[PDB]
RNA sequence: AUAAACAUACUUUGAAUCGGCCAAGUCUGGUAAGCAGGACUGGCGAUGCGGGAUGAACCGAACGUCGAGAUAAAGUGCCAAAAAGAAACAUAACGAGUACCACAAAAGGUAUUCAUUCAUAUUGACAAUAGGCACCUAUCGAAUGAAUGAGUCCUGAAAAUGGAUGGCAUUAUAAUUUCUUAACUGAUACUCGACCGUU
RNA sequence: UGUCGGCUCUUCCUAUCCAUUUCAAGCAGAAUUGAAAAAAGGUAUGAUUGUUCACCAUUUAAUAGGGAACGUGAGCUGGGU
RNA sequence: AAUGGCUGAAAGCCUCUCAAGCCAGAAUUUCGUCUAGAUGAAUACUUUGUCUUUUUCUUGUUACUUUAGUACAAUUGAAAAUUAUAUACGUUGUAUUUAUUAUCUCGUGUAUUACUCUAUCAAAAGGGUAGUGAAUACUGAGUUAACAAAAUUUAAAGCAUAA
């Protein structure tokens, strides 16, 4: 019907070199090169939506969401920060993550 | 510490692995380079070793001291009765070696060639080129087998006859026969296309293919010796008499 | 040979910094690296600073009767004289700098109509030709 | 240190025409054509005119400039620009390189080809194997007189080495040198006319 | 790289308190200098900062920042073997912005860190007067060159992609 | 959604491990490349001394059996996996899964040719080398070194320049005249009100 | 002057322990030693955590269970979380690349960069050409010659399973030396909050 | 942690003995001497001694120097200790 | 490779190059030859023609059997080479995922297509010819939406026959 978001990559949970915190997850999202361009993403939801094959015995959904929030920048070339509901499966690291346009403050 | 003594290595690691075969008949690896400037032939043939005898030859050659009476030499028996070609293949030269493009076969092909497509022939329906052979003549078949010949003429670069033998002419049990592909050394591609489609169902005689005097190379499988120790698979040296739990290994 | 030459008096448009896509002028050459640019101040708002030649681009024209160490009052006279912003605009960088500020001015609106006009205009210029 | 700009040029003789495509000179003149490639990355050649006389005129040059860059790429604007005035010179007034024959007892036989595409060195110091020494195309071996012979040529990095190679194929081994003057040296470098 | 004006005056028995030791001193910040003031005064007069009192420490800024002038900084420097006197010219429009200059040179040329580097004096000398073979090409009014090899400039790092469509082209700028 | 496109990349011209640095970490972000010609890469070095460096490579084999020892690969296309693989995750599910999403073809296969083609800013020999540099291609250090498709490339590569020669004047011709042909239509009076507002935007 | 009331002064009973080891802007014996023995201090032993790839001692910092934030040592081409710009001597080489640390010397080079000193540089210095190897003449017209010092580079540089800037890789760097930008990344240490226990 | 040497066998180093390609000599030839590339190939038979070592008699293009838990004892021998 | 040379600057001369560019030169290196060898390719026959899983028969495999379920042809993706790139311009300044005006109905013909399908010549082609459908431009007009719903991407049981 139409597209009313921008992919982001999970690229992978925030990190050292021998540590992992799955709190918070890292996103690429498409057009931001630089921590300048962040501000207007900080609040706007994410969601992680995927499909899974589901019995047609059962009723839970085939297809099944995490939503989020963008909170702050990481880096200098665009990063940010997200915390879910629940944390991103490592499963799901590459994988693209709806960017949506609200909460709206324009 | 360094060996005392220095001596040459026993064995040859240009054979290693030392693997046995799986089939009796042994597929030449190569073939002489192509020249584009002759006639093309036949590069190979195909026979079945009878025995060894030993031949009285007078010596043409000079500058040598041989007895003018004449060398003795020992000579090897090939009986190469003639092989019918049932076919030709192309080759395409790509990236990842060459590539068989298509395979052209005859009209009429032999029980024995047929025999190389099963392992229980008596139990067989033995309906091998059934189709291809009934429907050869269609209009449809025809104009398929007009474009294989015209395809390798335009993306290809090497022709290989698929010659087979004939076991009704040999001592051996064996009814199968055994099927070679025969590289095409000469011209171009499309003389060569229109030689190899020349000599479908036509025997060749092996006087075609070798000429006298000439230096050939074979191909073939040594014979079978089965499990074997150290001192006849490589050579190595014997221990003294004195040397417990045995003398013929590597110590 | 080469026709553009980093020399005193070239003409240079600026490519990052606050003064992206302006104008200026070299009235002197420190080294290999640092030009001091004096794209007059009074005309195109660029102060008198030295920057280096990876920040900065050639272009066409040149400023006659421009030393070094050049006034901005004199400066600023050959500069007009010359008609620089007038020639400069007629060329293909001007016309696609003036291009970057007419289409950072879109609505929504405004993108919907062209949208949907051009593709309206190429499939037509399609059919035009058989 | 790096030099801001490095300016070298050839004169272009009346009788030549130079054209120039993305430094790869074709020079045409009375005696023939030659070509090169100067795949220099870090330099310009363009025709052009300027004037070289203190009082003279202006006349047709090629130009070489090689603008900031270190003294060991500076040196390359003297040698291209030297390789094209051999190549000027070179159709316009050919290259030979007399080369003489030095013996000390056995003589020497020179069995130049009918065309003077290859030549033979024979008997060389009483030797059974025989020196064939092919030439360059473009480079004519002729036999000038008694134990003497010229290469004739247009390019001059062709003819020197034809006739470097000669000489190379004939040297005395495994004896000293400074009594066995044996093989085919080079007298002078000239030019035909 | 800052310029500072200190002045200072000894009041002992060894000194006279109507004595001023000014100075001119580049340092990053304002303690640095007086820092670098201090020690040459304790080398040179045997005047310590407990017998000493400081009267101005002012910043000095560039009066025509706007000016291209030939600077030529005097200055003794330490090397493995011993200690050299150098002179060295440059071309900038500041007094601290040529000696941050000559410290980047000194520390790759040299390989000496600034814990090494004193400066004596930093003047201005002609047009004529530079004699670094590099730097005398750039003196002259009628010097132009082709500035060539050039990669496309970036408008800012909103456009860097990683990534980019079509083949990528240099510019002869 | 799922980004079941492949990035097409053309590797003339190129620096091969600052193409595996951008490829490498893509390749853990989802992303299916095709590396077109990688025998086109070049490497700082000259033919002597990039052979020296290969020399040292091949003497790194098991004592005990060759066939268990470090496997060396000549041909381009297998240079520049090996260098990519180098760059990623070894010996779990993440770097196995980033390294199938990667394939270098000598020339232009059949699917590949007449794709669109990226290229790599950080990558090219034409940003971060000098020029008076020697470099080496990779298809020129891959004969050296035991590759014997050099010549199968070179000769199946000049067929698809003299292919896609024609047919880049044949569309040459079909843009031209709708280039004209629209210039037509823009100049009418029935169209007026549409190029009114393109005019005023500035498209037209 | 500063600090100190869960301060200060203790009393009684008693456990374990007296094989120690390491670092060093330290020393003695020894050719030297990951050798032997000492003065002062800090550590390991008794100690995890972040960094140095891996390491008892090195660097930061010492630990109840957590949430969020700035930080430390140190890093920001990929493995690996995180940088963009500026200038230079390096790099045609298994050269360079994270201290303790896991190696290199004397010496030589018309290799290269910078600086100092001296002489010749004009109407004419050197090289070249021609004329009467040194010397003088004309053209050629702008730098030339000599010494020394400081960096980098090359030689000096040979060992045994195949291999180690950690690996891939880089080469007007993705190396080295120094910078600029209210840049960034990150510990169980610091700040705030919540809960468990001791005082 | 089976403590010398020898026998059997494989592999590695070059600080090369021979063969291959080179440069220098107070290198006329022959025979040599000094040095560079190069470790893919070869480098022996016996009297005395447990000997490693040694010293002899030969043959050879040469009869080079070393490592692998002073390679190798659920591989041998037990001559020495 | 060592080494000997060619042209040739730096350094007007000289010089094999601690410069660009070449040649000759080893029991050397790589092709060529030999042995083992992975993913593979071609042809012959048995089939199948949107797709899967769980059972299940056989020495084993394939086709095969039953009850389902799911989609149904029609705008995606290519200049090459060089970079000191002949001249001119610098065409500035967001790669893939990610560029269609909600659906349906009535409308006239023309034109277009790296579009689908049919026939033919060819062909290891984003091929030629003829025909048909689809979408689009000329270019309209008309109905409906409110609350509900707008997911396949994979399930479960068998062995009669043939190879």
């Amino acid at each position: 019907k139409c597209r009313l978001h921008v992919n982001a990559v999970f690229m992978g949970f925030q990190r050292a070199q021998r540590n992992q915190y799955p709190n918070v997850a890292l996103l690429q999202i498409s057009g931001v090169n630089t921590k300048e361009d962040t501000p207007f993403y900080i609040g706007k939801r994410v969601a992680y939506v995927y499909k899974v094959n589901v019995k047609k015995g059962s009723n839970k959904p085939a297809i099944r969401a995490i939503f989020g929030k963008i909170v702050a920048p990481h880096g200098n070339h665009g990063v940010v920060k997200a915390r879910f509901l629940h944390n991103l499966p490592p499963k799901a690291m590459g994988q693209n993550l709806k960017v949506f346009l609200y909460p709206s403050n324009i | 510490s360094h060996r005392k003594f220095e001596a040459p290595r026993h064995g040859s690691l240009a054979f290693h692995p030392r693997k046995r075969v799986h089939k009796v008949r042994a597929t030449v690896s190569a073939f002489p380079k192509d020249n584009a400037a002759e006639k093309p032939h036949l590069t190979g043939f195909l026979g079945f070793k009878a025995g060894m005898t030993h031949v009285i030859r007078e010596v043409k050659r000079t500058n040598t001291k041989l007895p003018k009476d004449g060398v003795l030499e020992p000579v090897t028996i090939i009986e190469t009765p003639p092989m019918v070609v049932a076919g030709f293949v192309g080759y395409k030269k790509t990236t990842t070696g060459l590539k068989p493009i298509t395979a052209v076969f005859a009209e009429h092909i032999a029980d024995e060639f047929k025999r190389r497509y099963t392992k229980k022939w008596y139990k067989n329906t033995k309906n091998q080129f059934a189709v291809h052979t009934e429907k050869y003549n269609d209009v449809k078949a025809k104009s398929k087998r007009e474009r294989q010949i015209r395809l390798i003429k335009n993306r290809c670069d090497v022709v290989r006859v698929i010659a087979h033998t004939q076991m009704a002419l040999v001592p051996l049990k064996q009814k199968k026969a055994e099927v070679m592909e025969i590289q095409i050394n000469g011209g171009s591609i499309a003389e060569k296309v229109d030689f190899a489609v020349s000599l479908l169902e036509k025997q060749i005689s092996v006087n075609s293919v070798f000429g006298t005097d000439e230096c050939i190379d074979v191909c073939s499988v040594t014979k079978g010796h089965g499990y074997n120790g150290v001192i006849k698979r490589f050579g190595v040296r014997h221990l003294p008499r004195k040397t417990h739990r045995g003398l013929r290994k590597v110590a | 040979v080469f026709s553009r030459f980093v020399e005193v008096g070239r003409v240079v448009l600026m490519k990052t910094g606050p003064f992206a896509s302006k104008l200026a002028v070299i009235v002197e050459i420190l080294d290999h690296n640092r030009v001091l640019v004096d794209g007059p101040q009074a005309i195109t708002g660029v102060p008198r600073q030295v920057v280096n030649l990876n920040t900065i681009s050639l272009t066409s024209f040149v400023v006659n009767k421009v030393t070094r160490g050049m006034t901005h009052k004199k400066l600023c006279l050959r500069f007009t004289q010359d008609a620089i912003i007038k020639r400069f605009n007629k060329t293909a960088t001007g016309k696609a700098i003036e291009k970057r500020i007419l289409r950072e001015k879109m609505t929504d609106f405004d993108k919907f109509q062209v949208s949907i006009i051009n593709r309206k205009i190429n499939a037509a210029a399609k059919i035009a030709v058989s | 240190p790096r030099l801001l700009k490095k300016t070298e040029h050839v004169v272009i003789p009346e009788g030549v025409n130079i054209e120039i495509n993305r430094k790869n000179i074709k020079v045409t003149g009375p005696r023939g054509s030659l070509t090169r490639e100067f795949q220099h990355p870090k330099v310009d050649i363009y025709a052009s005119k300027l004037v070289v006389k203190k009082e003279g005129p202006k006349e047709n040059v090629v130009v070489i400039d090689m603008w900031y860059g270190n003294r060991r790429d500076s040196a390359v604007v003297r040698t291209i620009a030297s390789h094209i005035k051999n190549m000027i010179t070179g159709v316009t007034k050919g290259y030979q390189y007399k080369m003489r024959v030095v013996y000390a007892h056995f003589p020497v036989t020179l069995v130049i080809a009918d065309d003077g595409k290859s030549i033979q060195v024979q008997n060389f110091l009483g030797e059974k194997r025989t020196r064939h020494i092919e030439m360059y195309d473009g480079v004519v071996v002729k036999k000038l007189g008694k134990d003497e012979i010229c290469l004739e040529g247009n390019d001059v990095e062709k003819v020197s080495q034809s006739a470097a190679n000669i000489h190379a194929a004939n040297l005395v081994r495994n004896k000293d040198i400074r009594q066995f003057l044996d093989g085919v040296y080079v007298s002078e470098k000239c030019l035909i006319e | 790289m800052k310029e500072y004006y200190i002045t200072a005056r000894c009041t002992d028995k060894a000194h006279n308190p109507n004595e001023i030791f000014r100075s001119r001193v580049f340092a990053p910040n304002y303690v640095v200098a007086k820092s670098k003031f201090w020690m040459m005064l304790k080398k040179q007069h045997k005047v310590k900062k407990i017998n000493a009192e400081l009267l101005q420490c002012q910043p000095i800024f560039e009066k025509n920042p706007t000016v291209v002038k030939n600077y030529q900084i005097f200055l003794r420097y330490v090397s493995a073997g011993g200690i050299h006197n150098i002179t060295k010219q440059y071309r900038d429009v500041t007094r601290v912005g040529a000696v941050r200059q000559m410290y980047n040179d000194l520390a790759s040329q040299y390989r000496t860190r600034q814990d090494k580097i004193q400066l004596i004096s930093i003047t201005t000398v002609g047009d004529k007067a530079v004699k670094n073979p590099v730097l005398h090409q750039f003196v002259g009014h009628h010097v132009k060159f082709p500035m060539v090899h050039c990669k496309p400039v970036i408008a800012s790092k909103r456009f860097n992609l990683p990534i980019k469509a079509g083949k990528l082209t240099t510019k002869l700028c | 959604s799922t980004n079941n496109k492949v990035t097409v990349i053309d590797c003339h011209g190129h620096v091969l491990g600052r193409v595996a640095s951008v490829v490498a970490k893509h390749l853990l972000l989802g992303q299916k490349f095709v590396l077109v010609r990688c025998e086109d890469l070049q490497v700082c070095g000259t033919l002597k001394m990039r052979l020296v460096q290969w020399e040292l490579y091949q003497r790194k084999r098991v004592n005990t059996n060759p066939t268990r020892g470090a496997f060396h690969h000549r041909s381009p296309a297998d240079m520049v996996r090996k260098a990519v693989r180098g760059m990623l995750p070894k010996n779990n599910y993440r770097g196995k899964l980033a390294l199938k999403n990667l394939k270098c073809f000598e020339g232009c296969p059949a699917p590949y040719d007449k794709m669109k083609k990226s290229s790599i800013p950080e990558a090219a020999a034409i940003y971060s080398f000098n020029p008076t540099r020697k470099r080496t291609l990779l298809g020129e250090l891959g004969t050296a070194v035991g590759w014997k498709y050099a010549d199968v490339v070179a000769k199946n590569e000049a067929e698809r320049k003299e292919r896609a020669a024609k047919w880049y004047a044949a569309k040459q011709l079909k843009q031209k005249a709708v280039a004209e042909a629209k210039e037509k239509i823009l100049a009418d009076e029935k169209y007026k009100a549409k190029v009114a507002i393109l005019k005023k935007f500035g498209y037209a």
